[PDB]
């Protein structure tokens, strides 16, 4: 029987901005999890509603791999039950969220002396986020009265802000690789198990 | 982290008494606490695990009801033997597990 | 009969090491998680380290490092590694059994303890 | 066309509760990030809470609990509520819209709070008369002393209004006892010694205390 | 949590000059960081965010440059208007820091106090309190010192003290110190003295008065 | 252990058709994808292309655009690289790689490389026909005086020839050149040892030439004049 | 796509200093996607560096790689023989191309040939075919230029060398230029000569020979 593809998540070559987050379905394949057990220590590894030494003899019908890039200190807003314009305006965990959470510094890949551009963030957005809803979207913002008519100025903004990742940075604003696996159970033939 | 209080931080009571005691956790953790009852100088014991579940081979008179940021453990007839401080721990959030400050039972 | 012997704890400079024991009986000790939980006066009961049964170790953020758990199938026992101690480390130290019934972990047996003094 | 008018601020005893309200103009608050900022007197200033457009507020940790930041759409207002209030949260208090990382560019007026228990009273004005003590380079100095009186302000005027040429009224230094206390001196030329009157006219508004008392060289 | 430092406090300067403040940040804060002005009274203005970007409205003579955890703002000609208060702030998750602050002011030739002391009135006394005024006209620069020996001991409490703000037509301050001493106390003495120390005094000049006179 | 056994020379001629085989043992085959490489004789490192070994996605290079088939076995653990319309510029050594620079699930860049190789496969690809070697003598010059001699395998096709020496006994000081295709397409081999030049007319010198694709032995015996 | 221009196109040391090869890209290469490779004489490549820093499974500590944006450096501390070999570069930024290729040789003395001359054997003639092989036994550096002289004059397209490989002991090279002519001019032509001209000599060679 197949394995599961989690060497391709972790060691992929390119992520995703955190507003534009990436998603893969994992079924129908042996779970074997020392991938995670052999982790070097230097990643961040929490579970929610199941322990990590009972990975290996529980069944689930899908696996979710959500992969992007944010900050430093905003790692501490992918849980469940948090508030911030990260948790808030572009990646939202349930409250019972049952699955487990991996990041780790990538400086060394994500860095360059004349600023990366290609990371962004949603800055403007009227309400929060549904639980794993993505706003792909580029609309000019009114905070005023009058409207934009899709021309920036006064009270009309671009609703995106840029990382603009440098190595001189200190590691709370330096780019973090973040991966979330999200194990999901109904009624149904519960193809990834994993011996 | 997730801080657990519990309540009361003493509570005197008397044999045959009715005894409850709360936890409270600062966000939600759905049914996801256990019990510990501890006498004085011995190892701590389970006494209820998920909330409502009773260990196998227990005092029958334990009981425990509760979910999300309440929980309650209920004594309902007190025995001289169940003097101790006893304790709630959530196990939500792994591989981290915190336990509570602990309520000492006192025999008046 | 699951019972649970620690062993190891005394008098110990700061900055020193040591390595306690816990012999395991009345229950294949190759199925069980294993843990170790210490409490003090002051906070209470704290959650110190972890072992599975894939080889896998878990710490949390104090103790991150300093501290390593081993396994030893073969004579039913375990140990506790701890390498440059602190005065916060004074406490006593339980060797626990670790088990759940579905998605739920609880301890449900522990051992008897043994005291842990540094200076 | 752009503006942040606010309202709501006074006396208070020192665990009472008193709600700051500010008006918006051409900005929709239920749009924007709004800051309240408060400044003491003469410190500097300092951020308070924060409500995102979403709904999520922020307080500092000095305020947490005891404060409460809202938002009125229908009216188009924000509020701040205020609680178990103490000594160290009297300040005039700002409400601001925020852009993120490209500061806080559109600023209310400011509001004053007070915060003590004191008591309504008038002044205590005193005469500081010049003297050979006094006369200097042919420009000696006079002045009258306002004593123990609250709450501000207090407008002194010498020989009312005629004289302003070489008045200065110092600021208002806070007492030991809950009042406060200033005084104001003019150099007139020595040469009016006695052949000139000085009356100040102190103005206690919150009280109507008119005082004209005269201030003239002792032996 | 961040803590920003701005390394001027009172620095003055005059019309034609140049002025650059600083902004250090304790962490290391990416390159975020906005400059605001308070004149006395008003709300504050901004003028940078994004630490070199320059706001709508405002004049070409102020720049801004730096990064990670030095930030310096910079006016290339004072202007009788540019005479305020200038803050640094930040941002970054649930907290926002500003820095204390640097007074602007104007900058002239040194000049010498005038020394004045007042004793007590009359209905001072009848109500049952005395105090003793000393007065300094006209010094700048705002740092002076004052004492107030009665008789040989100089009070660490009992005095407070208070400045005026520069004086538009000649660019000056002013300071007044009390004293506050009961009926009791103050007609326990006869000499009672006002020591100041100035930059414009070549020696400490004392005015004093006797009480039985 | 890791291991991949591949399939052995091939001979072929222009126009024709080859079909290389490679057989992946010691891991589980569907998690990773394989990549074929190619190299010219006296040349470098060119790519050809790739395959994901789980859902058959290939990815080739342009050059070879099409021209080209790959294909996996999943029972066996096999892959197969198949080139039509051979040219003669095509003669290289093949190598078959076990790839980590493009996942086999989800076909996405990875950080990493070709990690485990193949053995090589020659495919020779000329127009001609199997012949034998004209073995010469090459005779010290006529004053005797150390000294070289050799023997000139000359006029022989397919590759390899084996060139040894009274049956490896003079091993030291044996120089066996290169093979160097001639303008008629066919191979030529020159094979020297330097002896003393005392001791010339005394031994006897034969050098040994293997030509297996022609079942050729020959012992030929190097006389001086 | 991206061309990988890798430099120096040879490099000679000495079994112990250290080695710094360049790897150039004409656009900006990530650093998560260049690679290195070595290839023994005979054998198949190996990966030896992945990601331009990281080191593959098994590789010694004295191989390492840094570099980013468009310049790429790998760098060798210990030469050991067999570190002897041919390094190449790749990315797959953008496509997967190769470089160029730098071999690594062995620095030694100034080593001059042993120039031989060999008249066309006569069995061979006896086949409407001839050739007179010239011969420079163990020489040092590899460049070496000969010249057929018939009777006074160079000659072109009767020419085909072919050198060896470095020997395991000495380390030194063997040329073989072989001039093929027809019979008939060959017996029309009565004296020629190999002219060899090297750097570790001071003054043409030159070997000849006549008809018989
Ligand atoms: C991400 O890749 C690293 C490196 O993988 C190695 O190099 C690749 C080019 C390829 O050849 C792999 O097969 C190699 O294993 C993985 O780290 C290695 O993990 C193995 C676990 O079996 C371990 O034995 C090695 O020591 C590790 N090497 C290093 C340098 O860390 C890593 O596991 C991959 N990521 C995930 C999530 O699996």
């Amino acid at each position: 029987t197949n394995l599961c593809p989690f060497d391709e998540v972790f060691n992929a070559t390119r992520f995703a901005s955190v507003y534009a987050w990436n998603r893969k379905r994992i079924s129908n394949c042996v779970a074997d999890y020392s991938v995670l057990y052999n982790l070097a220590p230097f990643f961040t590894f929490k579970c929610y509603g199941v322990s990590p030494t009972k990975l290996n003899d529980l069944c689930f019908t899908n696996v979710y791999a959500d992969s992007f890039v944010i900050r430093g200190d905003e790692v501490r807003q992918i849980a469940p039950g948090q508030t911030g314009n990260i948790a808030d305006y572009n990646y939202k965990l349930p409250d019972d969220f049952t699955g487990c959470v991996i990041a780790w510094n990538s400086n060394k890949l994500d860095s360059k002396v004349s600023g990366n551009y290609n990371y962004l963030y949603r800055l403007f957005r009227k309400s929060n986020l549904k639980p794993f809803e993505r706003d792909i979207s580029t609309e000019i913002y009114q905070a005023g009265n009058k409207p934009c008519n899709g021309v920036a100025g006064f009270n009309c903004y671009f609703p995106l802000r840029s990382y603009s990742f440098r190595p001189t940075y200190g590691v709370g604003h330096q780019p973090y690789r973040v991966v979330v696996l999200s194990f999901e159970l109904l009624h149904a033939p519960a193809t990834v198990c994993g011996p | 982290d997730i801080q657990m209080t519990q309540s009361p931080s003493s509570l005197s009571a008397a044999v045959g008494d009715r005894v409850t005691i709360t936890c409270r956790a600062s966000q939600s953790i759905g049914s996801y606490l256990n019990w510990y009852q501890q006498k004085p100088g011995k190892a701590p014991k389970l006494l209820i695990y998920a909330a409502s579940s009773l260990q196998s081979g227990v005092p029958s008179r334990f009981s425990g009801s509760g979910s999300g940021t309440d929980f309650t453990l209920t004594i309902s007839s007190l025995q001289p033997e169940d003097f101790a401080i006893y304790y709630c721990q959530q196990s939500y959030v792994s591989p981290t597990y915190t336990f509570g400050p602990g309520t000492k039972v006192d025999i008046k | 009969e699951v019972q649970l012997v620690e062993s190891g704890g005394g008098l110990v400079q700061p900055g020193g090491s040591l390595r306690l024991s816990c012999a395991a009986s009345g229950f294949t000790f190759s199925s069980y998680d294993m843990h170790w939980v210490r409490q003090t006066t002051g906070k209470g009961l704290e959650w110190v380290s972890t072992i599975g049964t894939a080889g896998d170790t878990y710490y949390p953020d104090s103790v991150k490092g300093r501290f390593t758990i081993s396994r030893e199938d073969a004579k039913n026992s375990l140990y506790l590694q701890m390498n440059s101690l602190r005065a916060g480390d004074t406490a006593v130290y339980y060797c626990a059994r670790g088990d759940s019934s579905g998605y739920y972990y609880y301890f449900d047996y522990w051992g008897q303890g043994t005291l842990l003094t540094v200076s």
